[PDB]
RNA sequence: CCGAGCCUGGUGAUAGCUGGUUGUCCAAGAUAGAAUCUUAGUUCAACUUUAAAUUUGCCCACAGAACCCAAAUCCCCUUGUAAAUUUAACUGUUAGUCCAAAGAGGAACAGCUCUUUGGACACUAGGAAAAAACCUUGUAGAGAGAGUAAAAAAUUUAACA
């Protein structure tokens, strides 16, 4: 006794939720340190205008060292070194 | 199902929840309005 | 009804977080709720709420 | 259906009330925000989730600091909810070269040029 | 695996931090091979490294037994007898000196789980709870309900 | 301390007896610290695998009370094992028929559902009425306090509380009362 | 260690929440007056730079 | 990680110190210390001259081999994986106060 | 617990976060020689010059724009002084 | 030694007679043994506290499973005391 | 064991169908549709993958995008960011479920069916009772440290001259 029809909270007929002080404080905490969000983006410092060419400079210094990052694609170099060090498998003691 | 029903359409919870936030919070004074004014 | 949703100590209102958008609620809701704020819901009415 | 959110202009228009409550004055306003990222950027569309990540908010509580001005102030705009938001207020003016290391954010907002660690 | 393997609480020999302190590695005995590709990196360290380390570690013993072994071993005897064997095949001279030296600075008892990360001879100062510390007492010691 | 070693841990792992009064009290409150009483709870070395739980008596369990209308609308419910043995049973008939059903219920219902409730409910001990037997009336430690203060009647309100009261209002003479 | 020390060192645990009903009664005068008043002995805290 | 200690007394990290096996240490935070009629708190600690806590490094051992398993049903998902992490075990050598209060 | 009370007073609500219980060294040598740094102290130095340097770098490419912008306007000024006096 | 006790290390009979011997040398009066808290007198898991009071002035209190174990080992806690050896002494310094 | 015998051989018949598919560790990775005797499949596209060449790629600011009879969208220099396009080579997915929203069908029935925008799931974790799809939350270890996130339903009802 006690059941509800299907799945437990879908479909035309599903288990009641209900609210509880607790999530409502926790939502109206939310909102309102979303009100100071409000708040604190009103009021800017610059305008359009004033914030129009800036930092064109730095944004494309920055793409270019991309473009040179990605371009520097080579194989790594190959050494007389690396290559005679396997000799030394076959050491041993006179 | 569709938006419109004959029954009362179960909503989400967050809705539930800003619906249980938002209601009239009648503005009463700290003495009742008849016994002592 | 007016002097009621004047006079509403709570402040927040359905019509002011929707039409911010304070926590995503844009998704649970319809668009037809900006106007239909929360007097209606599907055909009902409750003027009770505001 | 779901779509962006346009935001009306008249919610971005603090009243005096609001000024005097938050302490925010608007002759003289701040020049950088420090945002934190509160809620998961998941249950999210991907145009919110790929401004938290542009902005570099892909970790949460770590404080990073942007601009104040509408090319910025349009994203988290769009990512309002998902973020909380102060300014940035310091009395011992910019950090010199020499102060650089012994430098230290508060939980006010505030970032020391000189932190000394020891009590007055 | 905790319940598939055995326990201990932590616990020092012979109490060695309170007086002089003792490098409680007894002994140690490399098997290295003079030929073998696996003994290259341990035959280097004996050549170069072992100077050093007996220099460094005189409570310390060394043997060397160089004999022919397909696998290059180390064994390391402690103050309480404990034997620690530890195959060095193939093995970066690095390699061999981070483990000397874990060995050196490692105690003569096993590697298990250790129930409690300390140990408290004398864990209680004031007198440890019983159920009469913080309840007072009656007049003449009279229980609830008695008349004389 | 300064104490050896078998001798404090009987101290510290020992049982105590406590005793409680049931007169006009609600087997809620007297079950829920009867049974943080009987896990060990209120000991500071409590452990589940330590059964550093505690004796408890009860008296005066004919002589509760309920808050509300529980008497009448309250249910206890239980199945024989047998088709058609589905008994329900007020509280009022099952206080009328065994006083002390009610509180062991609640006590039952209150302790955890483990293997070590059956035991802890056998370390507790419940009696209708002011009377125990000698040796479990002897072997106690003391009674801690009850969870709600009765409040007095006019039999019990003293003429200078009366008098120290105010009167309200000033009755018409011509009223018969 | 707050449970260690309610076990084997009672008297300072006592000792520790006599100091923290002090501070709940610091609070509530507080809470009766806020401002206008001398803050706290206890209550009054240590700042750091 | 917060710890009680006393003298003659062991303890256990979970990391490595870089010290030496058998070298002295003096430990400068300290909570409170308490003796057997009082006790000094902090706010939130304690001053450096009027306590000494000194201890010395007895060991450096590798831990028990502890396993990392991941496994997922009826998708093929499986990996194990052994860790070891290293101690350092101290000993609490001794407790001294100074006369500064 | 307490996070909200440590943030009214302006310290952090985590203790962890920072101040002496977690910036200062966890210990020294009994001769009195200072110990070396710890790696989460180092880095939080390290991400902290990186900050304060982004700070200083933000304002002053702010302050450049604006004086470019006052700049220009009266240039703009000069060049209609200009054209009416041509 | 530190680690072991004292009474683990040197056994001894009669200590509530050595206790009376050792008191009467040092000129008090001879102490006399009264239970200060008792749970379970009936049942197989007696409890007794016993403490050892000279001129009305306590000593040392013993706990115990029957009177006899908690006034022997009172005698024994002030034995400890009176020499001591208590376990919240001094330790060893270096 | 005859809708047409049994044996051998072709024959390892063929099977878009079912089952099965062997050591360890890491990383990236579920995704519009068209055609098809085609809908239990395949080919192309899209997504995904690897290595290389190059530079613009994403969010976007004013202006700009129809007469007939709404939420938003396209374009877009700035800005914040670092991806994107192209070249070489295949594979696999191409039988999809719930929630919210705009709708169509049906009964303004379905855990119903069909398109569109979005989220989640088909990957771990906490809660809601157990629970796929709801709410918080992501990038991985050891801790016998700590601060937080979502997170527990309230209601009692009718006198009358
Ligand atoms: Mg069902
Ligand atoms: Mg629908
Ligand atoms: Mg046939
Ligand atoms: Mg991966
Ligand atoms: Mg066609
Ligand atoms: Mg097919
Ligand atoms: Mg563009
Ligand atoms: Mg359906
Ligand atoms: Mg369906
Ligand atoms: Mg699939
Ligand atoms: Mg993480
Ligand atoms: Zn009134």
């Amino acid at each position: 006794r006690g059941r509800i029809p299907g799945r437990q909270w879908i479909g035309k007929h599903r288990r009641p939720r209900f609210v509880s002080l607790r999530a409502k404080q926790n939502m109206i905490r939310r909102l309102e340190i979303e009100a100071e969000n409000h708040y604190w983006l009103s009021m800017p410092y610059m305008t359009r205008e004033q914030e129009r060419g800036h930092a064109a400079v730095r944004r494309r210094e920055a793409f270019e060292a991309i473009k040179a990052a990605a371009t520097s694609k080579f194989p790594p170099h190959r050494f007389i070194a690396d290559q005679l060090d396997h000799l030394n498998v076959t050491k041993k003691w006179s | 199902s569709k938006a419109v029903t004959r029954h009362r359409r179960v909503m989400h919870f967050q809705r539930q929840k800003l619906m249980a936030v938002t209601e009239y919070i009648p503005p009463k004074p700290a003495i009742h309005p008849s016994c002592l004014p | 009804q007016e002097e009621r949703e004047r006079n509403n100590q709570n402040p927040w209102t359905f019509e002011r977080i929707a039409t911010a958008n304070m926590l995503g609620i844009r998704k649970v809701l319809s668009p037809y709720d900006l106007t239909h704020k929360g007097k209606y819901w599907g055909k009902f009415y409750m003027p009770k709420r505001v | 259906k779901f779509t962006r959110s346009r935001i009306p202009e008249k919610v971005f228009q603090a009243s005096p009330e609001d000024h005097e409550k938050y302490g925010g004055d608007p002759q003289n306003p701040h020049k950088l925000h420090i945002v934190t990222r509160i809620k998961s950027t998941r249950r999210r569309p991907y145009w919110e989730k790929d401004i938290i990540k542009m902005l570099g908010l892909e970790k949460a509580h770590t404080p990073q600091v942007h601009k104040n001005i509408p090319s910025v102030n349009a994203k988290l705009k769009v990512v309002k909810h998902l973020i909380r938001i102060k300014p940035l207020k310091l009395p011992q003016g910019l950090p010199a070269e020499e102060n650089m290391s012994n430098t230290c954010l508060k939980s006010t907002g505030e970032l020391v040029v000189q932190w000394h660690l020891k009590p007055v | 695996t905790a319940r598939g393997t055995p326990s201990r609480f932590l616990a020092s020999v012979l109490h060695n931090g309170l007086g002089r302190y003792v490098q409680q590695l007894q002994r140690l005995s490399f098997s290295v091979s003079r030929d073998g590709a696996s003994s290259r990196g341990a035959r280097e360290f004996v050549e170069r490294e072992v100077i050093d380390f007996a220099r460094r570690n005189p409570g310390v013993v060394i043997y060397v037994n160089s004999r022919p072994c397909c696998v290059p071993r180390v064994v390391a005897e402690y103050l309480n007898g404990a034997v620690r064997e530890e195959s060095i095949h193939c093995k970066s001279v690095e390699e061999i000196s981070t483990l000397v030296q874990k060995l050196a600075d490692q105690s003569g008892l096993d590697v298990i789980r250790i129930r409690k990360p300390f140990h408290t001879d004398n864990p209680s100062i004031q007198g440890q709870w019983h159920p009469f510390t913080n309840k007072p007492t009656t007049f003449r010691g009279l229980r609830p309900r008695e008349v004389q | 301390s300064s104490f050896s070693r078998a001798p404090q841990q009987w101290a510290t792992f020992a049982r105590i007896w406590y005793l409680l009064d049931g007169k006009m009290q609600p087997p809620g409150k007297l079950a829920a610290m009867a049974s943080i009483r009987l896990q060990g709870l209120h000991k500071p070395v409590y452990h589940a695998l330590s059964d550093c739980g505690d004796h408890v008596v009860i008296m005066n369990t004919r002589h509760i009370a309920f808050s509300g209308n529980k008497w009448e609308q309250k249910v206890y419910s239980s199945h024989t094992g047998y088709p058609g043995g589905f008994r329900q049973v007020t509280a009022a008939q099952l206080h009328l028929r065994d006083p002390v059903a009610i509180v062991k219920l609640a006590i039952y219902g209150m302790l955890p559902k483990n293997l070590h409730r059956r035991t802890m409910m056998e370390r507790l001990h419940l009696f209708p009425d002011e009377y125990i037997p000698e040796d479990i009336l002897k072997n106690l430690v003391e009674e801690l306090p009850q969870p709600r203060k009765i409040p007095k009647r006019l039999d019990e309100y003293t003429q200078e509380e009366i008098d120290a009261f105010p009167r309200l209002w000033t009755p018409p003479e011509d009223y018969r009362l | 260690v707050l449970a260690d020390l309610a076990i084997y060192e009672p008297k300072t645990f006592k000792s520790l929440a006599a100091l923290a009903s002090r501070r709940r009664h610091e609070g509530f005068a507080a809470a009766l007056g806020d401002g206008k008043e001398p803050e706290g002995i206890f209550s009054r805290v240590v700042q750091y730079h | 990680r917060q710890w009680k200690v006393t003298s003659e007394d062991l303890i256990l990290i979970g990391n490595e110190l870089d010290l030496a096996c058998g070298e002295r240490i003096r430990l400068e935070k300290v909570l409170l210390v308490g003796a057997d009629n009082f006790t000094l708190l902090g706010k939130p600690l304690l001053g450096k001259d009027l306590v000494r806590v000194e201890a010395t490094v007895i060991e450096k051992t590798e831990s028990w081999p502890r396993i990392i398993m991941r496994f997922r049903k009826r998708k093929n998902f499986k990996k194990k994986r052994i860790v070891t992490t290293p101690q350092t075990v101290l000993r609490i050598n001794s407790i001294e106060i100074a006369p500064c209060l | 617990a307490g996070g909200q009370w440590r943030l009214q007073q302006g310290l952090a609500a985590n203790p962890s976060g920072y101040g002496p219980l977690t910036e200062l060294p966890d210990w020294s040598y009994a001769d009195g020689r200072p110990a070396p740094p710890m790696k989460g102290q180092l880095r939080r130095k390290a991400e902290r010059e990186t900050f304060a340097r982004r700070v200083v770098l933000l304002s002053q490419e702010m302050d450049a724009g604006l004086q470019a912008w006052q700049l220009r306007q009266q240039k703009l000024q000069e060049e209609q002084r200009k054209q009416e006096n041509a | 030694m530190t680690g072991k006790e004292l009474f683990e290390m040197w056994k001894i009979i009669n200590p509530m007679g050595l206790l009376v011997e050792e008191l009467k040398k040092r000129n008090v009066s001879a102490p006399e043994s009264r239970l200060t808290r008792q749970s379970g007198g009936t049942t197989a898991l007696p409890l007794y506290f016993v403490g050892l009071y000279c001129d009305k002035k306590l000593i040392a209190e013993g706990p115990g499973e029957t009177v006899l174990v908690a006034e022997e080992e009172a005698a024994r806690v002030a034995l400890r005391k009176l020499y001591g050896f208590t376990e919240n002494r001094r330790p060893w310094n270096y």
